[PDB]
C-alpha cells in the first residue's frame, strides 16, 4: 500500500484495455487502423524480406 | 397492447381499495412495475411493425411515447402527493383516478391502428386533463375551448370520415398501401388544413400558443407534467401519423406553418428572456421547442423524423424535469416569481446540481438525446434551405441563454434575505429529478430506441 | 394581498391619480404613468429609466443585489436593468464618438486590408517547380491518361 | 440491462451481415457493387410516346 | 475475425529497424514490459475464458430471406402481396444502407493507411465510393420520410422515362 | 500497435476515473487534489510513451472503438485520431494541467469547495482531450460545448457575484455564436460529403468549400476570441486565477486555432479562407495587443497578450503555415500559464491585489517571481533561443516570404512590437519601480507546491520549444533564404518596441499632468468594442 | 523590396507579375539548355509519404533526412549534418527560382528596349 | 442530501452488482456464440438467430 496508486490506476486500466482492444475491438474490421510505416530506401522488410534498392549517387553540391 | 391496458384499468381498485395511507405506495409500487412491462413494446423490426391485432398496433415512433407515458405516471404520483396531504381521502383517490383515466386514455391512443379511434381517444385525453387543471390547479372566461374546438377537432373529424367514406378505412396499415397523390385544389386544401390544424394547435404553433403558459400556471405538477410531457406530443403523433395522406400537397401547403415555425422559436425563445414567472419561462421554451417538431414534420425527410422523435422524447423529459424543480420552489416560496428566491446552491447544492443538469439538457448539451433531435432537425433543415441554418443557429444562442439565466437568475448570486423557510431537499423531491434525470442521461448511450420508425 | 394594490387600468381623474400613487407607494407629482396608447401598462409608473448600477452602492438596501428597497415601486423592466445585464451609467467618451471612433476604425481597417489584398507582397522568386509532369500522379491524375510533358530547365 | 441486450433492434446487425454478404458475392462475380435501378427495369412497362 | 475479400487491405509491410546511434531506446525496453506484464496475463486469461467457452460450444445463425415477387408483378390494392413487396424493399433497402456504410469504412481506412499519398493511391476506393453513391442517389434519394416501394417504383419510373427520352432524342 | 493505442486509452481512462471517485464518495477525503494532481501526473507519464514512439517513426492510428449509432449512411463511431496533432497537444496540456493544479493546491488552499473545484477542472481536461482526440465533428461538438459549458461553470465559480454570472453568461453567448458556424460547418459536410469524419472529408476535397470554411471561421472568431467576438476572454478574467491560466490561456482559448489547425487540407486549397483568416488574425493582433497598452488590471492584460497570440496563430493560418501555428500552440502553452501563474502569486502575495497601479518593488520582494516572470516576457517577445523564438519568429519569417496581404504583415509587426511594449510595461509596473501596495507586507512563497508548479513550467519555458522543435519531422518546407532586413524583422521591431516603451515608462516618473487625448481613452475603454455591443444589441 | 515598389509606384510594364510567369520560351536566349534531373524515384518517395509541397527535385536530401531522424533515436541532435545538406539544396533552389525572377527582369527590359528602338526607328 | 446519494448509490448498487457479476459469470463460463451456416434441412428457431445468451434468453421467453 506503497505503489497501490501505480497498481490501480495503471495496470489494471492497462490490463483491462489491452485485453477490449485485442479481443473485441482488433477482432472487428476497421477500428484499429494503423497508418503503414514509411519506408526507405535502404530498407529490410521483415514480411517479404527483400532489401529496398538505395537512391542514385548524388550529383554533388558542396 | 392488452397486456398494458389491463394493469392500466387493475390500478382503479388497486387506487380505491386501499388503505387510508396507502393509496399512494401502492399505486406507485405497481404503475412501475407497469412501467417495468412497458420494455417489452422494444420487438420492434427493421421491416415490420409490431402489429398485435386490428385495434392495436406499436411501431417504433409510438414505442417511446408510450414507455415514456407509462413511466410518467409514478413521477406524477410522487410529484403531486406533497400538496395533495391536506386534500380530502376520497378527492385524493378522484385525484388519483384521474391520472390512471388518462394514462388509459394515453396507451391506447398512440397504439390506435384505426384513424377514428385515434380521434376518439385523442379527444378523450382532454377531459381528465381538464378536470385536473380546473380542480387542483390554484387560482381561477372560456374562449379558448371554442376557438380549439372550430378550427380544430370537427374539421378533422369531418376529414377523417371523408377519407373513410373515399378510401374505405382509416386503418394506418391499410392506409400506408391504398395513399394516393393529393393534388393541388382548393378542396384538397381546406382538406389539408382540416387534417392539421387540430394537432397544430395541440404543438402548440406559434400565434396559436398563448393557451399554454396560462394552462401550466393554473395546472397543479402533475398537470403540468402530462401537458408538457406527453399531451404536446399527441399534436406531433398526430401529424406524423396524418402526413402519409396528405402528399403531395404538403410540399406546397407547409410553406406558411413552417414560417410561423421558424420565425417562432426566435421569438418565444427571446419571450424566455423576459419572463417574471418561472413555470411561464419553462412553458414557453416548451412552445420553442415544439416549434422544431413542427419544422421537421413539415419538411417531412427521414433525418427530420428521427431528429423530431428524438426531440419529442428528450422535451418530454427535460420540460417534465424543469416543472418539477419549479414544483420544489414553490413549494417552499408559495410564489412563482422568479427573481424573489436568488442563490439557491448556497442552502441546496444537490437540487442546484438538478437544475445544472436540467439547463443542461434544456440548452442541447452534446451527448444528450436533445442535442441529437436538435441536430438532425438542423441538418433536415439545412438540407431543406441553407438560410434557415441562420435562424437556427440564432435560436441555438437564446436556448442557451434562458436555460443558464434560469440558472443564473434562482440558483446564483446573493440568497434572499427575508425568505427563511427555504428547507433542506427531501428525499422524494430529489428521487423526483433523479427519476427524470437519469434515463435522460442513460438514453445517450443508447439512443436508438428514441430514433422513430425509420432509423 | 387584495384588490385595491394590484395594477389596474390607466388614470383619467386627478384622484385616481392621488390614489394610485398611494397605491404604488411614491409621492404624486413624482407619479407618472406610461402614454396611453394601448400598450398595457396601466396605472404603473414610469420611472426614469435608470440602471441599478447608477442605484447607491454602500446603501443597505434591502436587496443588495439588485440595489432596491421595500415597497418601492419597481422599474416595469427590472429584469433587464439587473447587474448582469444593460447597464445606463455615464461613460468618460460620449456614446456618439464612441460609435463614430469603432465604425471609423473597423472601416478603416478592413478597407486598408481589401488596398493590401488587391496589392500583396511577395518574393522576388518564380514558382516552384515540381517534377513528374508537376506532381500529376500525386495531385490525383488518373494513371489511364498521359497529361502534356511539364518539364523545367536548370538555370 | 433489457435495452442493453435487445435482441438486433431493428435488424440493423443483421443488415451489416447480410452487407458483408453481398459485397462477397459481387466482388467474386464482376457484377457492380450496386445497381442504379432497384427493380429489374424488364418488368416494367412504360407509359409510351 | 472478418473476410479479408469484403475488408480488403495491401499486406503490411514494415522496415526491420537499423539504429544508427548507439543509444538504447526506451520503446523496446516497454515494449518488452508490456509484453511480460500485460499481454500474457491478458493472453492467458482469456485462454481460460476461451476454454470456457468452448465447454460448451452452440451456434447461431445468419437469417435468409428468400426472393418473393416484388412490387411490379403485385396487382394494384392487394395488400397481401404488396406487404410482401414492401418488406422485402425495405430489408434491401437498409442492407444497401449497410453496403454504402461498409464503402466508406474502406474509403476512409484507405485515406488513413495511406497517409499523405492518399489522393494518389486511394482513387480505386474514391471510385467504387462514388459508383456506390451514384447509385444509392438514383436508388432512394429524395423519397422523403413516408418512403415506399411505391414511390421507389415511380422515381425509377420517372427516371427511365428521362433516359429513354434523353436516348431516343440523342438518335 | 498493441502499446500505442492502449496507453492513449489508458490516459483518457485514467483521467475518467477521479470523477468516479469523487461521485462515489461518503467520507471526507485525505486531499483529494493531490490525488487528481498525482493522477495526472501520471496520465502526462503515460501519455510520454505514444509521443516516443511517434518521435521516433511517425505512428499515426485511429481508435474506432465502439460504434455508436448508424442514422442510415452514417456511423458514428467513438473514434480517436492519434496523429501529430494529438501526439504533440495531448502531452503538452497535461503537463500545463498538472502545473496548474499544483499552483491550484495553494492559490485555492481556503477555499471549502476546493473538491468541486478540482473536479470541474478535471471535467475541463476531460473534454479537452475529447475535444482535440476527435475524429467527427460530433465528438469534436461534444468536446466544443464541453469547454463552453466549463468554461461557464468555471467563469462563475465565485457565483454570488453578479460580474462573475454576467462575464460567465457572457461567454456563452460568444460561444454559441461561434457554435452557429460550427453547426453551419457540420450541416455543411453532412448534405455535401455525407460525413463528419475527417477522414471522408480529407479524401473526398470539396472544391466549392467557402461555406464550411466561414463556418470554421466563425467556429474559431467565437472560441479563440478573434475579432468581432473577442471581448468574453477580457471578461472571462473574473474567475479563479487557475481557471484563467489553465483554460483561458493555454487549453480552451487554443480550440478555435486548434480547429483551423485540423481542418489545414481544406483550408490549403482555398484562397479565399486563407484571405479571411490572415485578415481577420492580424484585425485581431493589432486591436487586442494595442488594448493590452493602456490597461492597469494585470489579469486582463494578459487574457488581452493571448488573444493577441491567437490572432497571430490565426495569421499564420492565414498564411498556409498549419504546423508552425500549431509549435506556436504548444510552445505558448508553457510561459503563458507560467505568467498567469506569477501574476496569481503577486496578487495573492498583495492580499488579492490585481492592480499594477499598487504594485512595485517586487525584484528582490518577490525574487521567484520575478525571475520566472521576466523569464515569460521574454519567451513572449521572441527573445532569441527561449520557447518562443522556436515558432513566433519563424512565423514573421514565413509572413514576410510569401504571395501574402501586405496591411496584414505590417500589421502583424505592429503587433510584434505591442507585445514587447507590454511585457516592459508588466516589468515595470509590477516587478520594477517602488512599493505602491499597503504598508503589512505579508508577502510570501515559499510553499513547495508554488515552487515545484513555477518550476516545471519555467524548465518547459527554458527547454520545450528547443526540444519539440527538434523532435518533430518536417510537414513544410522552412524558408530559409531571405534578405538580411527581412531575416532580422522581427527581432528589430521588438527591441525598437522595446525602447519606445522604456521612453513611454520613463515618462511616468516626469512630474508633469497631462491630459488624456481621444488615444488613451480609445484604448483604455476597450477599443470602444464592449461598450455599444453590450448596451444597443440586448436592447434591440 | 525594391520590386513592390517598383511595381506599384514606378511602372508596371517592366516587372513581372508573380502569378502568369515565364511568358517567355525556356530556350529564348538559351542554346542547349538541359533539363532538370530528379534525384528521388517516384516510388521511393510514394513509399516515403512525402507533403506533396516537399515532393519538389530535392527531396532525396530529405528521404535520407528522415532516416537519419528515425534511426538516430533517441538522439534528435544526431542529424544536423543531413539537415544542412538539405537547407542547403533548398538554398540552392531558391536561388534558382530567383535566377528566373531576374531573368523575367531582364528580358521585359529587353522588350522595352526593343519597342523603344523599334517606335524611335520606325 | 447525502443521505439521498447514499440511498442512491445503495440501491443502484442492490441489484447492479448481481447483475454485473451475473452477466459476467455468463461472458466467462456460458459465453457467446459463433457465427455459422444452416445445415442442410435444418430450421433453426427464432432465439437461436442471436449472438448473446441474454439476447437468446429475451427473444425467446419475451419476445
Ligand atoms: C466492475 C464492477 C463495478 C461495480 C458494479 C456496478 C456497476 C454499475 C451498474 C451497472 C448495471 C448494469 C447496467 C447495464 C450494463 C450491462 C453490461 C453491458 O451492457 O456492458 C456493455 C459492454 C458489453 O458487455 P457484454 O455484452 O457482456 O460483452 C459481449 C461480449 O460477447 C463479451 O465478450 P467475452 O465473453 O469474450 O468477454 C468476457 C469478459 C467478461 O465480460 C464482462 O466483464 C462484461 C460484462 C460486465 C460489464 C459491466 C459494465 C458496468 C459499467 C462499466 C462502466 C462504468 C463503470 C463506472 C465508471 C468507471 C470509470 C469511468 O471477461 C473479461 O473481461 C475478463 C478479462 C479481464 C481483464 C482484466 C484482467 C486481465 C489480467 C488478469 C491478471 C491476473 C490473473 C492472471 C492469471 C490467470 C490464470 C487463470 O461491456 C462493456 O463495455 C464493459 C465495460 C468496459 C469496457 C472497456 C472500457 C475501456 C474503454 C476505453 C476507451 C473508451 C472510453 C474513452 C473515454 C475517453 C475519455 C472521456
Ligand atoms: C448502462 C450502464 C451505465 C453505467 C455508467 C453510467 C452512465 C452515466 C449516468 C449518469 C452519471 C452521473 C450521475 C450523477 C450526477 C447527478 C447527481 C449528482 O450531482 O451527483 C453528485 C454526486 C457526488 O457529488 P456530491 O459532492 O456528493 O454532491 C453534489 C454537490 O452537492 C454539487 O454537485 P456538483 O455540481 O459538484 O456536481 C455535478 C457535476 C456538474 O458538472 C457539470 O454539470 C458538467 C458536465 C457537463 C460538461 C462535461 C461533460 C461534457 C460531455 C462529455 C461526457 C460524455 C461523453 C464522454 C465520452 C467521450 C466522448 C464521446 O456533474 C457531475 O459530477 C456529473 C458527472 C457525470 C455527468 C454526466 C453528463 C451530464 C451533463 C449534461 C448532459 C450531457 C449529455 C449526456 C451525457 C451522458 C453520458 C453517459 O455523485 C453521486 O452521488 C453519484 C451517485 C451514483 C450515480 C449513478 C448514475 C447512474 C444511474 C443509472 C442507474 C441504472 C444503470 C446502472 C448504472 C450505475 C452506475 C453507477
Ligand atoms: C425510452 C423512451 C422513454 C424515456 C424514459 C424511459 C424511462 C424508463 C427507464 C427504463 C430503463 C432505462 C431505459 C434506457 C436504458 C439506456 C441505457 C442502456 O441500456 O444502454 C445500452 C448500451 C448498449 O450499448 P451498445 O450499443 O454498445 O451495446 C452493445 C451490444 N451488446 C451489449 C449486446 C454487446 O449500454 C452501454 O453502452 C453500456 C456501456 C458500459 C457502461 C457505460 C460506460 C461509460 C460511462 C461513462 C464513463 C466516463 C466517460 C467520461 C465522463 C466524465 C463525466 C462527464
Ligand atoms: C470500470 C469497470 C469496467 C469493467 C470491469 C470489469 C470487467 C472486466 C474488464 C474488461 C471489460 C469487459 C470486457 C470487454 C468489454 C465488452 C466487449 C464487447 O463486446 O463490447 C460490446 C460493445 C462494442 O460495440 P459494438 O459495435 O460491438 O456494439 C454496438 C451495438 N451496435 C453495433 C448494434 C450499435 O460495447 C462496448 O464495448 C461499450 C464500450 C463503451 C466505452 C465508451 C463509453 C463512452 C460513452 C459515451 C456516450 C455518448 C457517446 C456519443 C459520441 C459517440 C461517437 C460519435
Ligand atoms: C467570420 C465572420 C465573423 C463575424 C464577426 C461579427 C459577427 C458578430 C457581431 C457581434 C455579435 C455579438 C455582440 C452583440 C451582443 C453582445 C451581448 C453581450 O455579450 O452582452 C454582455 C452583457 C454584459 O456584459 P458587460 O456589461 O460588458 O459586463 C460588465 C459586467 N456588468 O450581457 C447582457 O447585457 C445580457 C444580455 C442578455 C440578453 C441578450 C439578447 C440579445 C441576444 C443576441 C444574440 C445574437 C445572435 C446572433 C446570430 C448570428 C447569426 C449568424
Ligand atoms: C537580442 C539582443 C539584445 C541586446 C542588444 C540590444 C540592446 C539595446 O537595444 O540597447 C539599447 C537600450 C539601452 O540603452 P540605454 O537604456 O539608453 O542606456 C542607458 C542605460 N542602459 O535599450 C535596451 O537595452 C532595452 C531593450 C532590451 C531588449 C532585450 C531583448 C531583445
Ligand atoms: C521589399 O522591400 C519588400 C519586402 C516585404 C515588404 C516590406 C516589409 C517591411 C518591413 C520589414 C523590414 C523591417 C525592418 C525593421
Amino acid at each position: 500500500r506503497h505503489s497501490i496508486f501505480a497498481f490501480t490506476h495503471v495496470l489494471i486500466p492497462v490490463w483491462i484495455i489491452h485485453y477490449y482492444l485485442k479481443y473485441h475491438v482488433t477482432t472487428k474490421p476497421y477500428t484499429i487502423v494503423e497508418k503503414k510505416p514509411r519506408i526507405f530506401p535502404g530498407d529490410t522488410i521483415l514480411e517479404t524480406g527483400e532489401v529496398i534498392p538505395p537512391m542514385k549517387e548524388f550529383p554533388d553540391q558542396h | 397492447m392488452l397486456k398494458y391496458i389491463i394493469p392500466t384499468m387493475m390500478l382503479m381498485p388497486l387506487t380505491w381499495l386501499s388503505k387510508n395511507s396507502m393509496i399512494w405506495i401502492n399505486t406507485t409500487l405497481h404503475s412501475l412495475l407497469i412501467s417495468l412491462t412497458s420494455l417489452l413494446l422494444l420487438n420492434q423490426f427493421g421491416d415490420n411493425s409490431l402489429n398485435f391485432s386490428l385495434t392495436f398496433f406499436s411501431d417504433s415512433l409510438s414505442t417511446p411515447l408510450l414507455i415514456l407515458t407509462m413511466w410518467l405516471l409514478p413521477l406524477m404520483l410522487m410529484a403531486s402527493q406533497h400538496h395533495l396531504s391536506k386534500e380530502n381521502l376520497a378527492r385524493k383517490k378522484l385525484f388519483i383516478s384521474m391520472l390512471i383515466l388518462l394514462q388509459l386514455f394515453l396507451i391506447m391512443t398512440f397504439t390506435a391502428t384505426e384513424l377514428i379511434f385515434f380521434y376518439i381517444m385523442f379527444e378523450a385525453t382532454l377531459v381528465p386533463t381538464l378536470i385536473i387543471i380546473t380542480r387542483w390547479g390554484n387560482q381561477t372566461a372560456g374562449l379558448y375551448f371554442l376557438f380549439y374546438t372550430l378550427a380544430g377537432s370537427l374539421p378533422l373529424l369531418v376529414a377523417l370520415i371523408y377519407i373513410q367514406n373515399t378510401m374505405g378505412s382509416l386503418n394506418f396499415l391499410i392506409l400506408q398501401y391504398w395513399v394516393q397523390p393529393m393534388p393541388n385544389s382548393w378542396s384538397n386544401t381546406f382538406m389539408w388544413l382540416a387534417c392539421m390544424m387540430a394537432f397544430m394547435v395541440k404543438m402548440p404553433l406559434y400565434g396559436l400558443h398563448l393557451w399554454l403558459p396560462k394552462a401550466h400556471v393554473e395546472a397543479p405538477i402533475a398537470g403540468s407534467m402530462v401537458l408538457a410531457a406527453i399531451l404536446l406530443k399527441l399534436g406531433g403523433y398526430g401529424m406524423m401519423r396524418i402526413t402519409l395522406l396528405l402528399n403531395p400537397i404538403t410540399d406546397f401547403m407547409a410553406y406558411p406553418f413552417i414560417m410561423l415555425s421558424l420565425w417562432g422559436m426566435i421569438m418565444t425563445s427571446s419571450i424566455c428572456l423576459r419572463q417574471t414567472d418561472l413555470k411561464s419561462l419553462i412553458a414557453y421554451s416548451s412552445v420553442s421547442h415544439m416549434a422544431l417538431v413542427i419544422v421537421a414534420i413539415l419538411i417531412q425527410t427521414p433525418w427530420s423524423y428521427m431528429g423530431a422523435t428524438a426531440l419529442m422524447i428528450a422535451h418530454g423529459l427535460t420540460s417534465s424535469m424543469l416543472f418539477c424543480l419549479a414544483n420544489s420552489n414553490y413549494e417552499r416560496v408559495h410564489s412563482r416569481t422568479m427573481i424573489l428566491a436568488r442563490g439557491l446552491q448556497t442552502l441546496l447544492p444537490l437540487m442546484a446540481a438538478w437544475w445544472l443538469l436540467a439547463s443542461l439538457t434544456n440548452l442541447a448539451l452534446p451527448p444528450s438525446i436533445n442535442l441529437i433531435g436538435e441536430l438532425f432537425v438542423v441538418m433536415s433543415t439545412f438540407s431543406w434551405s441553407n438560410i434557415t441554418i441562420i435562424l437556427m443557429g440564432l435560436n441555438m444562442v437564446i436556448t442557451a441563454l434562458y436555460s443558464l439565466y434560469m440558472l443564473i437568475t434562482t440558483q446564483r448570486g446573493k440568497h434572499t434575505h427575508h425568505i427563511n423557510n427555504i428547507l433542506p431537499s427531501f428525499t422524494r423531491e430529489n428521487a423526483l429529478m433523479s427519476l427524470h434525470m437519469l434515463p435522460l442521461l442513460l438514453l445517450s448511450l443508447n439512443p436508438k430506441i428514441i430514433l422513430g420508425p425509420l432509423y | 394581498i387584495t384588490k385595491d394594490m394590484l395594477p389596474g387600468p390607466y388614470p383619467k381623474t386627478p384622484e385616481e391619480r392621488a390614489a394610485a400613487a398611494k397605491k404604488y407607494n411614491m409621492r404624486v407629482e413624482d407619479y407618472e404613468p406610461y402614454p396611453d396608447d394601448g400598450m398595457g401598462y396601466g396605472d404603473y409608473p414610469k420611472l426614469p429609466d435608470r440602471s441599478q448600477q447608477e442605484r447607491d452602492p454602500w446603501y443597505d438596501w434591502d436587496h443588495p443585489d439588485l440595489r432596491l428597497n421595500w415597497g418601492e415601486p419597481m422599474h416595469w423592466d427590472l429584469d433587464m436593468y439587473i447587474r448582469n445585464r444593460v447597464d445606463t451609467s455615464p461613460t468618460p467618451v460620449n456614446w456618439n464618438l464612441m460609435c463614430k471612433h469603432l465604425f471609423g476604425f473597423v472601416a478603416f481597417m478592413l478597407f486598408m486590408f481589401w488596398v493590401g489584398e488587391t496589392y500583396p507582397t511577395y518574393q522576388p522568386v518564380g514558382p516552384k517547380q515540381y517534377p513528374y509532369n508537376n506532381l500529376y500522379l500525386e495531385r490525383g491524375g488518373d494513371p489511364n491518361k498521359e497529361p502534356e510533358p511539364v518539364v523545367h530547365y536548370e538555370i | 440491462t433489457f435495452v442493453a441486450y435487445l435482441p438486433d433492434y431493428r435488424m440493423q446487425e443483421w443488415a451489416r451481415r447480410e452487407a458483408e454478404r453481398l459485397v462477397k458475392y459481387r466482388e467474386a462475380h464482376g457484377l457492380p457493387l450496386m445497381e442504379s435501378n432497384c427493380f429489374d427495369p424488364s418488368k416494367i412497362q412504360l407509359p409510351e410516346d | 475475425s472478418w473476410d479479408k475479400d469484403v475488408y480488403p487491405e495491401p499486406p503490411r509491410r514494415t522496415p526491420a529497424p537499423s539504429p544508427q546511434t548507439s543509444l538504447p531506446n526506451p520503446i523496446t525496453y516497454l515494449t518488452k514490459a508490456f509484453d511480460l506484464l500485460v499481454d500474457r496475463p491478458v493472453t492467458l486469461v482469456r485462454e481460460f475464458i476461451e476454454r470456457q467457452h468452448a465447454k460448451n460450444k452452440y451456434y447461431y445463425y445468419h437469417r435468409e430471406f428468400r426472393r418473393v415477387p416484388d412490387i411490379t408483378e403485385c396487382h394494384e390494392k392487394d395488400v397481401l402481396c404488396m406487404f410482401e413487396a414492401e418488406m422485402q424493399w425495405k430489408r434491401d433497402y437498409k442492407v444497401d444502407q449497410e453496403i454504402v456504410n461498409i464503402i466508406q469504412e474502406r474509403l476512409k481506412a484507405c485515406q488513413q493507411r495511406e497517409g499523405e499519398s492518399h489522393r494518389q493511391n486511394c482513387a480505386k476506393e474514391l471510385q467504387q465510393f462514388t459508383q456506390v453513391v451514384k447509385a444509392y442517389q438514383d436508388r432512394y434519394h429524395d423519397l422523403g420520410a413516408h418512403y415506399s416501394a411505391r414511390k421507389c417504383l415511380a422515381k425509377q419510373k420517372q427516371r427511365m422515362l428521362a433516359e429513354r427520352k434523353a436516348t431516343k432524342e440523342a438518335a | 500497435m498493441n502499446l500505442f493505442s492502449s496507453l492513449t486509452l489508458v490516459t483518457l481512462i485514467l483521467l475518467t476515473m477521479p470523477i468516479a471517485a469523487i461521485n462515489f464518495n461518503t467520507h471526507k477525503f485525505t486531499n483529494y487534489p493531490l490525488y487528481v494532481k498525482t493522477t495526472i501526473s501520471c496520465a502526462f507519464i503515460t501519455s510520454m510513451i505514444p509521443t516516443m514512439m511517434f518521435i521516433h517513426t511517425g505512428q499515426e492510428m485511429i481508435i474506432s472503438n465502439w460504434h455508436w449509432l448508424t442514422i442510415q449512411t452514417l456511423k458514428l463511431s467513438l473514434s480517436f485520431k492519434m496523429d501529430f496533432f494529438s501526439m504533440m497537444f495531448v502531452p503538452v496540456a497535461l503537463f500545463v494541467t498538472w502545473s496548474i493544479m499544483e499552483f491550484s493546491m495553494w492559490y485555492m488552499h481556503s477555499d471549502p469547495n476546493i473538491n468541486q473545484f478540482f473536479k470541474y477542472l478535471l471535467l475541463f481536461l476531460i473534454t479537452m482531450l475529447i475535444l482535440v482526440t476527435a475524429n467527427n465533428l460530433f465528438q469534436l461538438f461534444i468536446g466544443w460545448e464541453g469547454v463552453g459549458i466549463m468554461s461557464f461553470l468555471l467563469i462563475g465559480w465565485w457565483y454570488g457575484r453578479t460580474d462573475a454570472n454576467t462575464a460567465a453568461l457572457q461567454a456563452i453567448l460568444y460561444n454559441r455564436i461561434g457554435d452557429i458556424g460550427f453547426i453551419l460547418a457540420m450541416a455543411w459536410f453532412l448534405i455535401n460529403l455525407n460525413t463528419w469524419d475527417l477522414q471522408q472529408i480529407f479524401m473526398l476535397n470539396p472544391n466549392d468549400s467557402n461555406l464550411p470554411l466561414m463556418g470554421l471561421i466563425l467556429a474559431a472568431t467565437g472560441k479563440s476570441a478573434q475579432f468581432g467576438l473577442h471581448p468574453w476572454l477580457p471578461s472571462a478574467m473574473e474567475g479563479p486565477t487557475p481557471v484563467s491560466a489553465l483554460l483561458h490561456s493555454s487549453t480552451m482559448v487554443v480550440a478555435g486555432i486548434f480547429l483551423l489547425i485540423r481542418f489545414y487540407p481544406l483550408t490549403e486549397n482555398n484562397k479565399f479562407g486563407q484571405s479571411i483568416m490572415l485578415c481577420l488574425g492580424a484585425m485581431t493582433t493589432l486591436f487586442t495587443a494595442m488594448c493590452a497598452l493602456t490597461q492597469n488590471d494585470i489579469k486582463k492584460i494578459i487574457a488581452f497578450s493571448t488573444s493577441s497570440q491567437l490572432g497571430l496563430m490565426m495569421v499564420t493560418i492565414g498564411i498556409n503555415q498549419p504546423h508552425l501555428a500549431f509549435l506556436h500552440i504548444c510552445t505558448h502553452a508553457f510561459f503563458k500559464a507560467m505568467l498567469f501563474m506569477c501574476s496569481g502569486s503577486i496578487i495573492h502575495s498583495l492580499n488579492d491585489e490585481q492592480d499594477i497601479r499598487k504594485m512595485g518593488g517586487l525584484f528582490k520582494a518577490m525574487p521567484f517571481t520575478t525571475t520566472a516572470l521576466i523569464i515569460g516576457s521574454l519567451a513572449l517577445t521572441g527573445m532569441p533561443f527561449l520557447t518562443g523564438f522556436y515558432s513566433k519568429d519563424l512565423i514573421i519569417e514565413s509572413a514576410n516570404t510569401s504571395y501574402t496581404n501586405a496591411w496584414a504583415l505590417l500589421m502583424t509587426l505592429v503587433a510584434t512590437s505591442f507585445t514587447a511594449i507590454y511585457s516592459t510595461r508588466i516589468i515595470f509596473f509590477a516587478l520594477l519601480g517602488q512599493p505602491r501596495f499597503p504598508t503589512l507586507i505579508n508577502i510570501n512563497e515559499n510553499n513547495p507546491f508554488l515552487i515545484n508548479s513555477i518550476k516545471r513550467l519555467l524548465i518547459g519555458s527554458l527547454f520545450a520549444g528547443f526540444i519539440i522543435s527538434n523532435n518533430i519531422p518536417p510537414m513544410t518546407i522552412p524558408q530559409m533564404t531571405m534578405p538580411h532586413y527581412l531575416k532580422m524583422t522581427a527581432l528589430t521591431v521588438t527591441i525598437l518596441g522595446f525602447i519606445l516603451a522604456l521612453e513611454i515608462s520613463n515618462t511616468t516618473h516626469y512630474l508633469k499632468f497631462n491630459y488624456p487625448s481621444n488615444t488613451f481613452k480609445f484604448s483604455n475603454l476597450l477599443g470602444y468594442y464592449p461598450t455599444i455591443m453590450h448596451r444597443l444589441t440586448p436592447y434591440m | 523590396g525594391a520590386h513592390l515598389a517598383r511595381r506599384y509606384l514606378g511602372d508596371a510594364s517592366v516587372e513581372p507579375e508573380p502569378l502568369r510567369m515565364p511568358t517567355f520560351p525556356p530556350d529564348y536566349g538559351f542554346p542547349e539548355r538541359k533539363e532538370r534531373e530528379m534525384v528521388a524515384t517516384q516510388q521511393e518517395m510514394n513509399d516515403a509519404q512525402l507533403v506533396l509541397q516537399q515532393r519538389d527535385y530535392c527531396a532525396h536530401y530529405l528521404i535520407r533526412f528522415l532516416k537519419c531522424k528515425r534511426d538516430s533515436f533517441p538522439n534528435f541532435l544526431a542529424c544536423k549534418h543531413e539537415q544542412h545538406d538539405w537547407d542547403y539544396c533548398e538554398h540552392l533552389d531558391y536561388v534558382k527560382r530567383m535566377k528566373e525572377f531576374e531573368r523575367e527582369r531582364r528580358l521585359l527590359q529587353r522588350k522595352k528596349r526593343r519597342e523603344q528602338r523599334e517606335a524611335d526607328m520606325a | 442530501d447525502k443521505r439521498f446519494l447514499k440511498l442512491l448509490r445503495f440501491y443502484i448498487l442492490l441489484t447492479g452488482i448481481p447483475v454485473v457479476i451475473g452477466i459476467t459469470l455468463i461472458n466467462v463460463f456460458i459465453g457467446e456464440a459463433e457465427l455459422a451456416e444452416i445445415p442442410e434441412g435444418y430450421v433453426p428457431e427464432h432465439w437461436e438467430y442471436f449472438k448473446h445468451p441474454i439476447s437468446r434468453w429475451i427473444a425467446r421467453t419475451f419476445f
